[PDB]
């Protein structure tokens, strides 16, 4: 019919497409049926295994918990950076500042880990120095469990922020002057825009970056704990996809493994199902 | 709030460039005055040195007895309208008249009135509660209006309102921008590089070119009599047609062009014009007509015709007269044929004539 | 060709060896060199050089499908057993019985040695890491700074504390600052040794957290009523500062770091290579002199030695299934277990790091003067490696100095020394419980103890839980496998 | 923003937006320039107090280190490979995927699209992906980590959307011409899309360069190690052999300094080509 | 070459909706004709279904004999200028040019005649060597339309070609075409939805609203005749004046607009009349004149000034008559006062009147 004719004519190009098409099924949607296997067949029990554990239920109780300040801190700060920036004068100065910023971004996790870890080391990390300058004494962070998560978000903040911040920038860039002239025409101040015309203008950027952001709210911080959680906070740092980690591929239990990723995978699909719906419904 | 404006030797600078030349124009109260000229004239940097939006680099302008340079725009007593689209995409319609007064507040009964007014005359009160997402161009410029007039300014700055709309709304829009003037009356600086808004709108139009500022008058002194052959080039629904000519024999009476053609002249005593003198000859297309104004008494030009573009109950005649082409507006038809010769009959009381190093008036 | 050849053909095998978290086997190790020449047989290493944890290893190679001809490390013979009755190793016996002459001759002269490495089954899976010697840590503290300070050596538990409370406050480096840290040790473990200061065992053998017998009775050091009391105490000696913050995690470089930089004042280490220090940086610290001390009186009016070299560690390697070259691997490795094979696997290479003397092995001038301790240098050069071979003590013996000798035969003659503990015979039904809860368990107490230590929990109020948890863990079920075996062999 | 100076209200609000705004800049841009001189100090200098910005007692010596260590420069050549391989094999997969994907007379254009977008939202989890890798024999294998991670979803609907913005004119004309597909994507449509272009193989070079989890995961041959892997041995783990312990007492060097070099010699190429980076996308 | 192309009944549906409905049309060879309409229109639909970039649902399109219902675009003997100018912004302009022939035949087709003749009649010498990342539009044009001409087609098409150019460069660019096809004379075919376009530029103006195809006939007949009030109030360049209006007492004789008057009306033939007829009388500005000058009588019609916008020598008169206004074109630059009272002589032989629900032109 007209399907035939076109692909006799969208070939060439409905040969790009295949390649594609075969990856995403080996690599992604191929382990998908691994998902059904790993699910002597049942099954659903280790769910309830799963559902019993001090360490595990800890793990989601930490996840949620992680995951509620990611988006207090986390979240709202590259939007800050964003805004701070587009005041900025001096041409020049604020290309220093971004060049600054946004550097971090490149420096990989792991070796953010090592500049944790030796800045944060008793006697030799140059925090604990500074604060025996002061006569704060000293603390050992990464073995204190009350320490973890602000230094994780910190870090994560001094890494990712200024990176997350480019786009924001780019949106509140976006607007034509005609709105701030006029508003400066009826005399508004800077701080009366921002609130008045760039917030609210840039508002479905955050909103559409809020709902990717999550999207993969239960699996933040994963490389970072994974490399850096002693015994002692065991309890504070364990999360969701840790868990997964260790009893999956360490300690090789694979079904309980593959099955508490099911949990995981499911409230994320749930999650930014109803954050698509509120955010879409309410912002645009 | 009939107020007047005087720029006394304004000038901008933006690095080592100078855009405005130190500009000079008074304003008399009451009165639509237009700025217009080619891209890049200081057209819209002036409007905006008035309203704040950019720094005085030199000279002072003045709105009444305030001097407004060091002033803020919040507090000169200006209102502008920009052009592109200068609503809040977010707020409904109300809102973006209001937002001005909304800034600092001080109730809500006093904003309500005003807006009850504006919408009255712009006819936006049922499009009050809907959203800039949805409104035609013309209507968002009109509640950009809205915004202007519920500022209540001694002056009303226009910078090229209508160049985003398309040309059918554009004659529209321009009525209304009469029709409004006539309304409220208050003073207006309109910019604009259409020279039809000019002509139609203002009171007073003066037209800058790179910088300077080429002329001032009324519409029909720039289109009569034009200071130079820019200004003659410029303003005009075609342009006037400026071809390089001469002198020769004798001086007050005849002026010949290339295409082996002379023109006896009228006195218009005062020219003085020197025999052989190297001139360019103006004419309208108006200004010329076919075989039909009866022998040419001034035995006039001859030409071959290019092409025939018909339009109205008017036409286009292309008519190439030596190496150069004069365009003649005729009626709205005839066979013509283009290729063959034809002779024209021009106007001997319209002609212009401009000196060719100084483009200035001379005839 | 060589006359200790165990083939004709030159035989390349797989290993996986990861061990001590530290290293893997290397075929360009010199030793390595030198035993494929002597043996004829090149064994080629896989495995992950970058990897950490030695066990996470093991386990993964296991469970990868795919297993080497040879898998060896420290701390796999509970591992070798398992494995071995689910068949991923090959017992051992008959090809030891018939082309193992040496082990075998070794075995019949070592009874308690060979029931040590047996399976339930009977099966010897791997060949283990045989020690030589009779004690193994002391406890070692500076004299220079004893001297420095006035300060006689402390002969009990409060005299220490002041000690080391002394060593904490003023000035035993005497560079004007409060950076000294009393007490350091290149195994974490050892902080829980200090309980032995008020009466608790921390250990029934050089293994750590092993169990031990007392009056016919099977008990694990940690879960005693003692160990509380005594925890208590080394948390309060933590949160003084008089314990390495960093015990459990700066390790295997503790004493270079405290040592070499002046900082430590106090240890607990093997009486050789913490000896071999005093030479080593006597020209970076001048004044540096460390000395053995008996163990001072503890609160029960005691001397205790917990720690003695034991007979048979629980390292060495063994043989998979798919070794497609099993009697030639057994030769390979009875060859470690003669004279030969004991040279190159004690000290080093010949014409290198030794020559031999006498008929005997002697080391290089060069390594004996070496500020590095040559056990250490042996490790480095792939010598005194868990596999499965014979160590001989003169080794040790010509890096022992005679201070070294003399706080060896302190320990000797004091008999302070306490008897280890051997073992248990376990059938495969029992075997299985231990198996199953006791790693998870050992890995729990672990971190429960690290938790106590660092003051992060507090030991008192957690310890009902702590019990609790034992219990729920599967201990307590284990411990009565552990007497039902004992019980039956000892009667009267 | 705003050009025309004026308020108080404006005025301070600014500089106090500069002072916060440099204050946060000197705490990010800190811990590069600390390492940097901590690299370059002594061991025993690094020990105590001393440092804290700028370097101290120099002699040089961990980079000595870090330059006789076969496994660091190993693996950096690993990460180089996985890099640039990576990125070609993710752009042969992605640019032409894309760009068929962008033209709207395709038939599954409604379903590739959601095949391709739902990987987004949902994901097979961890384990199910490395199982897939097993059975697939790409356990390993450099392959398998090349051809392992190539596509992503996002990567692909920017490419695609950036495509699509482009007016159809330019293959209308084209096949006007009688050039047909392919010779259209390379002749035409690609140096069209360069800024795309850009964004993808920088997104897909920091992925592989600073890429850890999944490589030593599915990696077991030391000498395929991908940097931040081994970087993760010696940086983070802090715990090493009684060579490296017997190395630090004939040196003078520190293990803090040795770390700080390492991470010194990780960073150098990404804070060399940064700027370059920059600067593209900064106009 | 000079071909004919002809098409019947073409019809192209998307989904389920229907673009084109039964469009036929007969193009002579070598005819100029212009498509064009509103927006969203089947006018690009058709042109590009003539090129083969869009599928033929329906009906059959041939040009001279040759069927190209099915066929490849390359050999549809056809070339085509976009809107967006399509030009390849890497190859050389003169590699732009001969692109297309350069595909196959090098070494025997020479290529140098065609873009020699290419070159003069655009005009470009320096132009030659160029990119068009540097190029201005209006040359970026003129050498896309030097791909095309240098093909030597059958047929040219054009999309809106000129639309994205500015005013005084399309008014230049038009006059080009005018020549263009004067001096080539291959068949082409003009889409666009500015009315000026089709009126100077087309033999033959083919006038498509939304759905099927309005009108046909050349420029004038347009202008003089119009279809329904839809090709009056498009064509022309002030709108008709259209406004409701009734007869009553009798028929052919008058005709009644909404304020206190009425029009004697010319009688003719065919108009089937009829009283009380509920009517719009459309009227051209040109065709409305101020009081008489000459007259007189019966012609004239009573309004009231609301603004008056002066253009030149000629002014725009906006006069109110009923709630309703009309537009006449004034010979003005003379003086009016708005607000009072003014009598218009429209001229009775230029009246159009459209039925009120048919909205098709009765008189
Ligand atoms: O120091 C000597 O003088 C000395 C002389 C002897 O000739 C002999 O070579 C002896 O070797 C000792 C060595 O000195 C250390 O004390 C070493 O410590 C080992 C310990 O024995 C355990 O094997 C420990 O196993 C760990 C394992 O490494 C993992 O960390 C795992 O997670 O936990 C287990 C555990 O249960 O502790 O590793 C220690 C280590 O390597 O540091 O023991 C040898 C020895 O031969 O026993 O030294
Ligand atoms: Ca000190």
């Amino acid at each position: 019919e007209r399907l035939w004719k076109d692909i006799k004519r969208d070939w060439l190009l409905y040969a790009m497409l295949l390649p594609t098409i075969i990856w995403f099924l080996i690599f992604l949607y191929k382990p998908m049926i691994g998902l059904q296997m790993a699910f002597p067949w049942i099954g659903f029990d280790h769910f309830v295994t799963l559902f019993q554990s001090e360490q595990f239920i800890r793990a989601i109780k930490n996840t949620l918990t992680l995951s509620g300040l990611s988006l207090l801190f986390g979240f709202p700060m590259p939007i800050l950076l964003a805004l701070m920036i587009n005041e900025v004068y001096s041409k020049g100065y604020r290309k220093a500042v971004q060049t600054i910023v946004y550097l971090p971004h490149f420096i990989s996790i792991v070796i953010v880990a090592g500049l944790v870890v030796t800045f944060l080391s008793p006697s030799t990390g140059v925090v604990n120095n500074m604060l025996s300058w002061i006569g704060l004494d000293r603390v050992y962070f990464l073995t204190q469990p009350e320490w973890f998560r602000p230094i994780y978000i910190s870090s994560n903040i001094w890494k990712e922020a200024g990176f997350d911040s480019i786009v924001y920038l780019a949106a509140i860039m976006s607007i034509n002057p005609a709105l701030y002239e006029s508003a400066q025409v009826d005399g508004a101040t800077r701080w009366q825009m921002i609130t008045r015309i760039t917030l609210p203008c840039i508002v479905p950027t955050i909103a559409v970056l809020l709902v990717i952001r999550l999207g993969h709210i239960l699996e933040v911080g994963f490389e970072y704990i994974i490399l850096l959680y002693q015994p002692t906070t065991y309890e504070t740092a364990d999360v969701i996809s840790t868990y997964i980690y260790r009893l999956g591929l360490q300690g090789a239990r694979y079904d309980i493994a593959t099955a508490a990723g099911i949990f995981n995978a499911v409230v994320a699909l749930v999650i930014v199902l109803f954050a698509n719906h509120m955010s879409r419904r309410i912002t645009k | 709030m009939v107020a007047s404006v005087s720029i006394q030797n304004v000038v901008k600078r933006y690095d080592k460039t100078t855009v405005v030349h130190g500009v000079s124009l008074d304003i008399e109260p009451g009165e639509f005055v237009v700025l217009v000229g080619p891209s890049g004239c200081g057209k819209s940097t002036t409007l905006r040195m008035v309203a704040g939006l950019e720094e005085i680099s030199g000279g002072t302008i003045r709105i009444d007895g305030r001097v407004i340079n060091d002033l803020a725009p919040k507090d000169r007593d200006v209102a502008m309208v920009f052009q592109n689209y200068a609503l809040y995409p977010h707020l409904n319609v109300r809102d973006n008249i209001s937002f001005g007064l909304r800034l600092k507040r001080t109730k809500k009964s006093v904003i309500d009135a005003a807006v009850k007014t504006a919408a009255d005359i712009l006819g936006l009160q049922p499009l009050l509660e809907r959203k800039p997402s949805d409104l035609s161009g013309g209507q968002r410029q009109r509640v950009a209006m809205g915004r202007a007039i519920v500022r209540d300014p001694k002056v009303f700055l226009f910078d090229q309102p209508l160049s985003n709309l398309d040309a059918k709304l554009r004659t529209q829009m321009r009525a209304e921008i009469k029709r409004l003037h006539q309304r409220l009356g208050t003073t207006v600086i309109y910019v604009t590089h259409d020279q039809v808004e000019a002509m139609t709108l203002a009171d007073r139009i003066v037209v800058m070119r790179d910088g300077l500022i080429e002329q001032i008058g009324k519409p029909m002194d720039l289109f009569l009599h034009p200071a130079n052959t820019f200004v003659a080039s410029f303003i005009g629904s075609p342009p006037m047609n400026l071809m390089p000519a001469r002198i020769a024999v004798d001086s007050t009476q005849h002026v010949e062009l290339n295409g082996g053609n002379r023109i006896s002249l009228l006195p218009r005593a005062g020219t003085h014009l020197a025999p052989g003198q190297e001139v360019v000859f103006g004419i309208r297309p108006e200004d010329v007509t076919l075989d039909g104004v009866e022998g040419s008494e001034r035995a006039q030009i001859k030409a071959t015709v290019d092409i025939v573009e018909p339009l109205g109950s008017e036409s286009i005649l292309h008519a190439t007269v030596g190496d150069h082409s004069l365009v003649v507006k005729v009626g709205g038809l005839n066979e013509v044929h283009p290729g063959d010769p034809v002779t024209l009959h021009v106007d001997l009381t319209r002609v212009h004539l401009f000196d060719a190093q100084s483009q200035a008036s001379i005839y | 060709k060589e006359a200790t050849w165990v083939t004709d053909k030159p035989l390349t095998l797989k290993i996986h060896m990861h061990f001590r978290d530290k290293w893997v086997w290397d075929e360009n190790w010199p030793v390595a060199k030198e035993s494929f020449r002597l043996t004829n047989v090149k064994l080629q290493s896989v495995a992950n050089k970058a990897a950490t944890n030695s066990q996470e290893q093991f386990n993964l190679m296991m469970a990868s499908g795919d297993l080497p001809d040879v898998v060896g490390g420290d701390n796999l013979k509970d591992k070798f057993i398992q494995y071995g009755q689910e068949g991923a190793f090959v017992p051992l016996n008959k090809l030891i019985d018939q082309y193992a002459p040496h082990i075998k001759a070794f075995f019949k002269s070592h009874p308690e040695v060979e029931r040590a490495i047996k399976a339930p089954d009977g099966n010897i899976y791997f060949i283990p890491y045989v020690p030589d010697g009779v004690v193994a840590r002391g406890y070692f503290i500076r004299e220079d700074w004893l001297k420095k300070l006035n300060l006689k050596p402390p002969q009990n538990i409060d005299e220490l504390y002041t000690v080391l409370k002394a060593f904490k406050e003023k000035d035993p480096n005497g560079n004007g600052k409060a950076d000294e840290v009393p007490f350091i040790d290149r195994h974490p473990d050892e902080v829980f040794r200090l309980v032995n200061f008020w009466g608790a065992r921390s250990s029934g053998s050089d293994n750590y957290m092993d169990f031990y017998i007392d009056n016919g009775r099977v008990k694990h050091p940690w879960a005693e009523t003692a160990f509380r009391d005594g925890m208590k105490h080394v948390a309060q000696w933590y949160k003084e500062g008089l314990i390495d913050k960093e015990i459990f995690t700066r390790k295997a470089r503790a004493r270079e770091q405290m040592f070499g930089g002046n900082l430590g004042g106090f240890t607990h280490d093997w009486f050789a290579s913490t000896m071999t220090f005093n030479e080593g940086l006597a020209k970076t610290v001048p004044g540096f002199k460390l000395i053995p001390i008996a163990p001072p009186t503890n609160s029960k009016g005691q001397r205790w030695e917990e720690d003695s070299r034991q007979k048979v560690r629980p390292d060495g390697w063994a043989i998979t299934v798919k070794n497609k070259n099993p009697v030639e691997t057994i030769k390979f490795f009875d060859f470690y277990f003669s004279r030969p094979g004991r040279d190159i696997s004690n000290f080093g290479v010949p014409g290198v790091t030794y020559d031999i003397k006498n008929g005997k092995a002697v080391f290089k001038d060069s390594v004996l003067k070496s500020p590095q301790p040559v056990n250490n240098q042996l490790y480095d050069m792939g010598a005194q490696i868990p596999i499965g071979f014979w160590q001989d003590y003169d080794y040790e013996r010509q890096w022992t100095t005679p201070e070294a000798q003399a706080g060896i035969d302190m320990y000797v003659k004091g008999k302070y020394v306490m008897p280890g503990f051997e073992g248990v015979n376990m059938t495969r039904e029992e075997r299985a419980i231990y198996d199953k809860y006791w790693a998870d368990v050992r890995t729990y107490m672990y971190e429960m103890g690290q938790a106590w230590v660092m003051g992060t929990k507090d030991v008192d109020k957690t310890w009902d839980e702590y019990q609790r948890q034992l219990k729920l863990r599967g201990l307590y079920q284990v411990l009565q496998m552990m007497q039902q075996a004992y019980d039956r062999q000892y009667k009267n | 923003l705003a050009t025309p100076f004026y308020s108080r209200s404006d005025r301070i609000f600014g500089i106090v937006n500069a002072v916060l705004l440099g204050i946060f800049a000197l705490c990010a841009l800190y811990p590069i320039i600390y390492i940097f001189s901590m690299s370059i100090s002594s061991g025993a200098a690094v020990t105590q107090g001393r440092v804290f910005l700028l370097p101290v007692d120099i002699d040089f010596s961990a980079y000595g280190r870090v330059l006789h260590d076969k496994l660091f420069w190993t693996s950096y050549a690993n990460t180089i490979f996985y890099t640039v391989f990576g990125v070609v094999t993710s752009l042969i997969f992605i640019v032409p995927g894309a760009y068929a994907l962008s033209k709207p007379r395709i038939r599954g254009r409604r379903v590739f699209g959601f095949i391709i977008a739902f990987t987004m939202w949902f994901n097979a989890g961890m384990i199910p992906f490395f199982l897939n890798m097993r059975d697939l024999g790409l356990l390993d294998n450099r392959f398998g980590i090349l051809i392992g991670f190539a596509c992503n979803a996002f990567n692909i609907i920017l490419m695609r959307n950036y495509f699509e913005s482009i007016s159809a004119s330019f293959e209308e004309a084209a096949r006007m011409d009688g050039a047909n597909d392919l010779q259209i994507l390379w002749k035409v449509y690609i140096p069209l899309a360069k800024p795309a272009l850009a964004t993808i193989t920088l997104l897909c070079a920091i992925s592989r360069w600073n890429g850890y989890f999944w490589a030593m995961v599915l990696l077991r041959a030391e000498e395929k190690i991908p940097l931040q892997v081994y970087l993760k041995k010696t940086i983070v783990d802090l715990n090493v052999n009684e060579e490296f312990a017997g190395a630090l007492l004939t040196n003078s060097y520190s293990m803090e300094t040795v770390v700080g070099a390492i991470i010194v010699m990780s960073i150098i190429p990404v804070i060399i080509v940064y700027p370059v980076v920059q600067k593209y996308f900064t106009k």
